[PDB]
DNA sequence: ATCGCTGTTCAATACATGCACAGGATGTATATATCTGACACGTGCCTGGAGACTAGGGAGTAATCCCCTTGGCGGTTAAAACGCGGGGGACAGCGCGTACGTGCGTTTAAGCGGTGCTAGAGCTGTCTACGACCAATTGAGCGGCCTCGGCACCGGGATTCTCCAGGGCGGCCGCGTATAGGGAT
DNA sequence: ATCCCTATACGCGGCCGCCCTGGAGAATCCCGGTGCCGAGGCCGCTCAATTGGTCGTAGACAGCTCTAGCACCGCTTAAACGCACGTACGCGCTGTCCCCCGCGTTTTAACCGCCAAGGGGATTACTCCCTAGTCTCCAGGCACGTGTCAGATATATACATCCTGTGCATGTATTGAACAGCGAT
C-alpha cells in the first residue's frame, strides 16, 4: 500500500556508470542502501553540530564540505571535495 | 665412543586379536583445522542452527517483554550481528594467543581480548 | 537453551576467526560471552519496541539497538 | 642353523589317525587335593604337574585352606588397588554355554570373535561390574578382559606379596622355574597376569606359548568351563585348521565336541570355582569359557623336569620355521639354565647338549666367515638383564651376534638385524653394525662349566 | 512555465538533489538549508557509491560472476584501506570475513 | 557576552546533598561539562526515537524511553522514578 | 498574574525553562511536549545529586572541604554505574585510579 | 622537536599506567603513537576552527575534535 | 651505600604518580611539538592556552590507557617487562592501527 | 645349624631454605605555623522566563483488513554426540648473559616573574540577497507483472596437496695408520 | 752412534644427515547439463519536485575596541643526561604428560514442504488537545567587586618499611644398623 522510498533506483544508474553488463542483487542492493543512508545520516549530523557550533541557522555548502572533510577519510575526503564542488559550480552557473 | 643404547620392542603375553580391523589413514593433527579454517573464510553462511538460536533469543528475551513476537528478519539480524561479533571476538583471541606465543586459544585470551576492548 | 549453541557451532565460527587449535573451556566461555552480547542488544530493541506500543520485535528495532550499541548492521533496513 | 633332530626327544608319541569312543574321548582328567603345604611342595605334587600322563590336574581349595588374600584381586579392591591403567580386552559375543553360532544362526564354525581393544582399567571394572548382577538385574555381547600387565608389585603389592606361599614351581619365577633364568619380564610369560571376565567370557583355544604349564587360579566369583587336549592331539587341530579353515597358532577360534570329532580328540571337560588352583600340564591345547563374573590369575612356568623342556621346544622349533613368533627365548633360557642351574638328569643333559652345540657351531660359523670380511665385531659385553634382542624382518632370535644400527629416529632408536634378513638388507651384510656380547671364549668357558650334579 | 529540469540535471548527477533537499528540510538539522547544501551532498554520496560499486564490480569479476553479492561489497570494502578506514565499525549481512591466517599457524 | 551555566544549580543541588562542602573552580566546570553532555546524549537519543516513529514532537514519553536505552540499569530506574514523580508533580500544579 | 518558575512548580533546582529554550533551539523537534523539559531536568538533577554525593564522600574521605576533579574522578570511577555511564570520559586533572597487577608486588 | 618528549616523561606515564618494567625500544613507540594521535586530534581541530574563519585554535575546538574521535574531555567547556 | 634492590623504586615511583593528577610532560616541549605539528596542516596558527593544556590532558590521558592495556598486554605473555610487541598488541586488539 | 657370605628396611646425620629478627638507613605520614588568592557572598540590571489568549495541526482513539507470526505434522538427511588412539603442544624447570633499574654527578633548560606590542577575537549597526511559503502542474519513481538468463545443484573426471616410505650425495667422526726422528743408553 | 716407541699428521671409509623422490589416497576444483526463480525491463498512476513570485531576516560587510597570544629578558633550580654496576629476568633448550584432533558410528533433530488460525501491525477517519506564536511584565542569574579562610608550602618529628646479616627447625641427600635370603660344611 504505503509507498517505501529507497536510493536503489539511482544506485542502478551509478552502477551502469561505473559498469555497463553488471548487475546486483536484492540482499546487495538492501546493503548499499544502508550505506547510501548511514553515510547520509553521519555528513548531515556533522553538518548540523557545525551550524550549531558558530551559532548559524542554514546548513551550506561549506558546512557540507567541512563534515566531508572531518568524515571521510584521507584521499576519499579529497576526492569527494573536488567532486561537490564542481556539482556546486555546475548547478549555480546553469 | 661407547654407544651401549641398542633397543627393541617389549615382550608381552596377549590372547589373539584375530582380524586386525583397523583405519591406517589419518591426517596429522592441525591441517584438517586448516582445511576447516580455509574453507570457513571463503564462504558466508551462517555458522550456527537457526531453531536453536531463535529458541536462545525468545529465552533470552522472555526477561524482558511477555507474549513477544518475533520478525523473521528481525532473528535473522539477531543471527548475523551475533556471529559477526563471535568471529570479531575469536580473531582478536587468536592475536592475544598468538603473542602469549601458544597455539591454542584459551579462556584468558578471550577475557583479555575483551577487557582491552573495554567491554567488561 | 544457551546449549542450543553446540561445540560444533562454536568451532565453525573459531573457524571463521582464524583460529587452529581451541582449548576445552572456550566453548563455555563462548556461550557466556554470546549470551552477554544477546541479553545488551535484545534489552535495547525491546525498549525500542515498547515505545512504538507494539508486540512484535521488528527488523528495525534490532539495527537500531545495534547502531546504539556502536555495531552497525547493513542489509536488513534503514 | 639347524640346532634340532631325532637325538633329543623325552616327547611321548601317539598318532593322530586313532579312533576313540566316548569314554576315553571324554574322561574324567587325574585331579588331586591340597591338605597341607608339604602336599603341594612335595616332589610328588610337582612331579604330577610334571607328569605325561595327566594332561591337566585340579588342585581343588588350594587357596581355600591356606587363605592367600585372593579377594585382594577382586575387581573391587582391583579399583580400590588401580585407577588408571591398560587391560587390552577381546571383544567377542555372549552365546550361551558352547553354542558359538554364526550368522545364519544354526552352525557352528571353528573361526571365532576375537577382535582387540583397550582402555582405561577403571573403564573395563565399571562394564563388568555393571555387566555382573546381569546389568543390575543368546541375545548380550561381552567386552572380555585379557592379559593385564601385572609385572610391578607396588600398586599390586599385597598380591604378589601373598602370591609366594607356594612352591618355586607353581611359584612365578625361581630355581625350579626357568622363567626367573632368562633375565627377562616377558608379560603373560612369567609375571603372573589378571584377566577380569563376564559370564560367557571365551578365550579361544591355544597351546600356551612355547608350551609351559600353566598355574591358573580364577579367584572368581566366578567359575569356568573348560576344554583340555593333551599334546599329542596338537597337530590333530591344524588338521582341521584346513578343514575349517581356521589356524592352530595366533589365529581365532572356538572348537566344538564334533569338529574335532572326527579328529577324535577327547574332552577333558570340567570347571573350578572361587578360589580355586588347576595346573593347566604343558601340552595341553584348551578352551576356556568364564561362565560366570569372575577374574583369572593365570601365567606360565617350567619345572627343570624333563617332560617339560622337550614338550616345549617343539614350539620353538616350530615358529622358527612358520616365522611364528615365540615368547620366550629358548637358546638364552638354555644358556643361564646351563649356567647357574643344579642340572642333575642325564636326559635333559644331552636334551641341551646338542641344541647348545649347535648354537656353539653357528655362532661359530657366522664370525668366521665374518669377522674381517664382516664389519667391525664388537664387544657389547651383556650388561645384566639385557631384554633378549629379536629381528624384526624376521624377529629370530639373535644371540650374542647381533646387527644393530640406530635406524634413522628423531632421537636416533635402533632396530637389529640377523643373517636371514642380513640377505634382504644387501650381499651379505653391508651397513648394519655387528654387536656379539660374548666371546667366543667365555662362551666355551660356560659350556665347559656346564655339567651333571649328583643331587 | 517552463520545461521542467530535474535539479540532479543542472547539477550533472544521479543522485536525487530534490531528495536530498526533501531529508535535509524534514530531518531537523537546521533551521534552513541553502541552495548548495543537497547539491554537494548528492554529488558526495554519488561519488562514494561509485568507488563502493566499482571496486564490487571488480571483486565480482575475479569471482567469474555476472551480479554483484554482499560478499563481493565486503570484499571491496575491506581491501581498500579508505573504505575499510570509513567502515570500520560496521557488518555486511551475510558478507562473511577476508581469508586470512597468522604466518605462524601454517603447517611447519 | 552573557554566558550561560549550571554552576547556579550544581550548588544548590550540592547544598542539598552535603550542605557544608563547597567546590573548586576546575570541578564546577567538569561538572558544567558533564550536565551538558548527558543532555546533549538524552536529546538526541529522544530525537532519533520520535524521528523513528514518525512523530514530530519530543513528550515525557520519548524523554523517559532515553532515559532507559542510555542509563545503564539501576541508575534508569531511579531517573525514571524521578522524572514521572516530577511530571506528576509539575501536572498536580 | 504572579510569576511562578516552572522548576518550583515541579519541584526541582534545575532550570525547567532553560532546559525548555534548550529542547527548542537545539533542533531535535518540531515541537516540544510540557512535560519533556519537566522530565530531562529531573533526570539532569538526580544524575548531577547522585555523582556530588559520591564526590563529596571521597573528598570527606580525603580530609578536604572543597571538592575538586580527583574526588569527581574517584567517584566516576569508583562506582560501577556512574563508571559506565562515563566510561569513555577524560575528567581532566582527575588522576587515574590507585591499582597494581598483583604479579608486580613484591614476591 | 618529536624528541623533546623525554625518556623520563614517558617512564613517569608508564608509572601512572602501572608499568614495573620499561624495555628500552618503548619510548620510540610511544613518541610514534602520541604523534599519531596528537597528528589526528590537531588536523580535526584544525579544521573546526578555519571553518569558522579563524586563526586562533580555541580549546573549544580541540574539545570538540576529541569529541568526534571518541574522547569526551571534561573541564575545557 | 644502602641500594634498593631493582623494582622497589618502581613501585614507590607507581604509587607515587597513581595518588597524584599533575601533568607528567613538560609543558614547553609539548607546547612546541603542538605547534611544529599545526604548522603542517595551517600555517601561522595560534594556539589559545587553555587549546595546549587541553591537548596535553587528552595526550596524557590516552598514553596513560594505552600503558595500563600493554601492561596487561605484558602479564598475559609471563612477562614484567613491557615492549613495543605489547603496544602493537595492545593497539591491534584496540581496533586503532 | 651354622659361620660365613649376600639384598632389603629402618633409623640416624648433615644441610640449606622459611622464617623470625636485630639493626639501620631511607622515605613517608603527620601536626603546628603562615600566608595567598580563590571561593563564597552581595549589588544592579537586564535579557529571558512566566502569565494570558489565539489558532491550527499533530496525535489519539476507533474500525477494519489482511499479512504474517505461530502452532503443527511427517520424513530425510545432514549434523551432533560419543568414544578411541596418538602426537603435538602447554607447562615447568634450569642455564645464562644481557639489558634494565639504581644511584650519583653534571648540567640543560623549563618555570617564573615581569613587561610591552599588536594581531585578532568579538561586538555593533546596516541592509541585502536568499531561503521559506504557497498554488498549480506534471513527470519521476514506486507498486505490480512477466520473462528469460544467471546461478544453483549434479555428476564425473582432473589435478593436487598430505603423508607416509625409500633412498643419494653432502657432511663430520672416528677408527685406524704409518712412522720416524729427537731422546736416552 | 744406535735403538726406540708412542703421539702426530694422514686417510678413508663409515656416519650420520638432509633433503629429494614415489606411490597412495582423501580434497577440492573444473567442465558439461539441466533447470528454476529472481533480477530486469515495462506499464499505470499519484504525489512529490519544479516553477514562479513574495516576505522577512540571517548573515555578510564595514568599523572599532580591548584581550590575550606572542615575544623578550634574566635568573633559579629542577629535572634531564650520562655513566658505572650488578642483578633478575627475558629467552632458549629439554622433558613429560595429557588433551585436543582426526576418524568412525549411532542418533537426533534441523529443515523443508505444506496446512491452518488469528493476533496484531498498518491504515484511514474524526475530533480535540496541545504546542507555537505574540505581547507584555518583572524576577533570577550574570558580571563585577570584596574579604577571609581553606589549602599549599615549610619544618621538625615520629614512624613504616625495606635490605641485610643473625638464629633455629625441619624434611631430606646421605651415614650406620637391623631384618633378613643364601650356601658349602
Ligand atoms: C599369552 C596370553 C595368554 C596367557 C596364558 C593364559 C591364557 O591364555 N588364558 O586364556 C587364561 C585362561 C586361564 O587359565 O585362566
Ligand atoms: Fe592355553
Ligand atoms: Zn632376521
Amino acid at each position: 500500500r504505503s509507498r517505501k522510498e529507497s536510493y536503489s533506483v539511482y544506485v542502478y544508474k551509478v552502477l551502469k556508470q561505473v559498469h555497463p553488463d553488471t548487475g546486483i542483487s536484492s540482499k546487495a542492493m538492501g546493503i548499499m542502501n544502508s550505506f547510501v543512508n548511514d553515510i547520509f545520516e553521519r555528513i548531515a549530523g556533522e553538518a548540523s553540530r557545525l551550524a550549531h557550533y558558530n551559532k548559524r541557522s542554514t546548513i551550506t555548502s561549506r558546512e557540507i564540505q567541512t563534515a566531508v572533510r572531518l568524515l571521510l577519510p584521507g584521499e576519499l575526503a579529497k576526492h569527494a571535495v573536488s567532486e561537490g564542488t564542481k556539482a556546486v559550480t555546475k548547478y549555480t552557473s546553469s | 665412543a661407547p654407544r651401549k643404547q641398542l633397543a627393541t620392542k617389549a615382550a608381552r603375553c596377549s590372547a589373539p586379536a584375530t582380524g586386525g580391523v583397523k583405519k591406517p589413514h589419518r591426517y596429522r593433527p592441525g591441517t584438517v583445522a586448516l582445511r576447516e579454517i580455509r574453507r570457513y573464510q571463503k564462504s558466508t553462511e551462517l555458522l550456527i542452527r537457526k531453531l536453536p538460536f531463535q529458541r536462545l533469543v525468545r529465552e533470552i528475551a522472555q526477561d524482558f517483554k511477555t507474549d513477544l513476537r518475533f520478525q523473521s528478519s528481525a532473528v535473522m539480524a539477531l543471527q548475523e550481528a551475533s556471529e559477526a561479533y563471535l568471529v570479531g571476538l575469536f580473531e582478536d583471541t587468536n592475536l592475544a594467543a598468538i603473542h602469549a606465543k601458544r597455539v591454542t586459544i584459551m579462556p584468558k585470551d578471550i577475557q583479555l581480548a575483551r577487557r582491552i576492548r573495554g567491554e567488561r | 537453551n544457551i546449549q542450543g549453541i553446540t561445540k560444533p557451532a562454536i568451532r565453525r565460527l573459531a573457524r571463521r576467526g582464524g583460529v587452529k587449535r581451541i582449548s576445552g573451556l572456550i566453548y563455555e566461555e563462548t556461550r557466556g560471552v554470546l549470551k552477554v552480547f544477546l541479553e545488551n542488544v535484545i534489552r535495547d530493541a525491546v525498549t525500542y519496541t515498547e515505545h512504538a506500543k507494539r508486540k512484535t520485535v521488528t527488523a528495525m528495532d534490532v539495527v537500531y539497538a545495534l547502531k546504539r550499541q556502536g555495531r552497525t548492521l547493513y542489509g536488513f533496513g534503514g | 642353523e639347524s640346532y634340532l633332530s631325532p637325538a633329543q626327544s623325552v616327547k611321548p608319541k601317539i598318532n593322530t589317525e586313532e579312533k576313540l569312543p566316548r569314554e576315553k574321548l571324554n574322561p574324567p582328567t587325574p585331579s588331586i587335593y591340597l591338605e597341607s603345604k608339604r602336599d603341594a611342595f612335595s616332589p610328588v605334587l610337582l612331579q604330577f604337574c610334571t607328569d605325561p600322563r595327566n594332561p591337566i590336574t585340579v588342585i581343588r581349595g588350594l587357596a581355600g585352606s591356606l587363605r592367600l588374600n585372593l579377594g585382594l584381586f577382586s575387581t573391587k579392591t582391583l579399583v580400590e588397588a588401580s585407577g588408571e591403567h591398560t587391560v587390552e580386552v577381546r571383544t567377542q559375543v555372549q552365546q550361551p554355554s558352547d553354542e558359538n553360532w554364526d550368522l545364519t544362526g544354526t552352525r557352528q564354525i571353528w573361526p571365532c570373535e576375537s577382535s582387540r581393544s583397550h582402555t582405561t582399567i577403571a573403564k573395563y571394572a565399571q562394564y563388568q561390574a555393571s555387566s555382573f548382577q546381569e546389568s543390575l538385574q543368546n541375545h548380550h555381547i561381552i567386552k572380555f578382559g585379557t592379559n593385564i600387565d601385572l609385572s610391578d608389585a607396588k600398586r599390586w603389592k599385597p598380591q604378589l606379596q601373598e602370591l609366594l606361599k607356594l612352591p618355586a614351581f607353581m611359584r612365578v619365577t625361581s630355581t625350579g622355574n626357568m622363567l626367573s633364568h632368562v633375565g627377562h619380564t616377558i608379560l603373560g610369560m612369567n609375571t603372573v597376569q589378571l584377566y577380569m571376565k563376564v559370564p560367557g567370557s571365551r578365550t579361544p583355544g591355544h597351546q600356551e606359548n612355547n608350551n609351559f604349564c600353566s598355574v591358573n587360579i580364577n579367584i572368581g566369583p566366578g567359575d569356568c568351563e573348560w576344554f583340555a587336549v593333551h599334546e599329542h592331539y596338537w597337530e590333530t587341530i591344524s588338521a582341521f585348521c584346513d578343514r575349517h579353515g581356521v589356524d592352530y597358532l595366533t589365529g581365532s577360534w572356538w572348537p566344538i565336541l564334533d569338529d574335532l570329532y572326527a579328529s577324535n580328540i577327547p574332552v577333558y571337560r570340567f570347571v573350578q570355582r572361587p578360589g580355586d588352583l588347576v595346573w593347566i600340564n604343558a601340552g595341553t591345547v584348551h578352551w576356556v569359557q568364564a561362565t560366570g563374573w569372575c577374574n583369572n590369575i593365570a601365567w606360565n612356568v617350567g619345572p627343570l623336569t624333563a617332560y617339560q623342556y622337550q614338550l616345549a621346544l617343539e614350539r620353538y622349533e616350530w615358529n622358527e620355521v612358520k616365522n611364528v613368533k615365540s615368547i620366550v627365548p629358548m637358546i638364552h633360557v638354555s644358556w643361564n639354565v646351563a649356567r647357574t642351574v643344579k642340572i642333575s638328569d642325564p636326559d635333559l643333559f644331552k636334551m641341551i647338549k646338542f641344541c647348545l652345540l649347535q648354537s656353539m657351531k653357528h655362532c661359530q660359523v657366522q664370525r668366521e666367515s665374518l669377522v674381517r670380511a664382516g664389519k667391525k665385531i664388537a664387544y657389547q659385553g651383556r650388561v645384566k638383564d639385557e631384554p633378549a634382542y629379536y629381528c624384526n624382518e624376521c624377529d629370530v632370535e639373535v644371540f650374542n651376534i647381533l646387527f644393530v644400527t640406530s635406524e634413522n629416529g628423531s632421537r636416533n632408536t635402533y632396530l637389529v638385524h640377523c643373517e636371514g634378513c642380513a640377505r634382504r638388507r644387501s650381499a651379505g651384510l653391508q651397513g648394519v653394525v655387528v654387536l656379539e656380547q660374548y666371546r667366543t671364549e667365555e662362551l666355551a668357558q660356560a659350556y665347559d662349566a656346564f655339567t651333571l650334579a649328583p643331587a | 512555465r517552463a520545461k521542467a529540469k530535474t535539479r540532479s540535471s543542472r547539477a550533472g548527477l544521479q543522485f536525487p538533489v530534490g531528495r536530498v533537499h526533501r531529508l535535509l528540510r524534514k530531518g531537523n538539522y537546521a533551521e534552513r538549508v541553502g541552495a548548495g547544501a543537497p547539491v554537494y551532498l548528492a554529488a558526495v554520496l554519488e561519488y562514494l557509491t561509485a568507488e563502493i560499486l566499482e571496486l564490487a564490480g571488480n571483486a565480482a569479476r575475479d569471482n567469474k560472476k555476472t551480479r554483484i553479492i554482499p560478499r563481493h561489497l565486503q570484499l571491496a570494502i575491506r581491501n581498500d584501506e579508505e573504505l575499510n578506514k570509513l567502515l570500520g565499525k560496521v557488518t555486511i549481512a551475510q558478507g562473511g570475513v577476508l581469508p586470512n591466517i597468522q604466518a605462524v599457524l601454517l603447517p611447519k
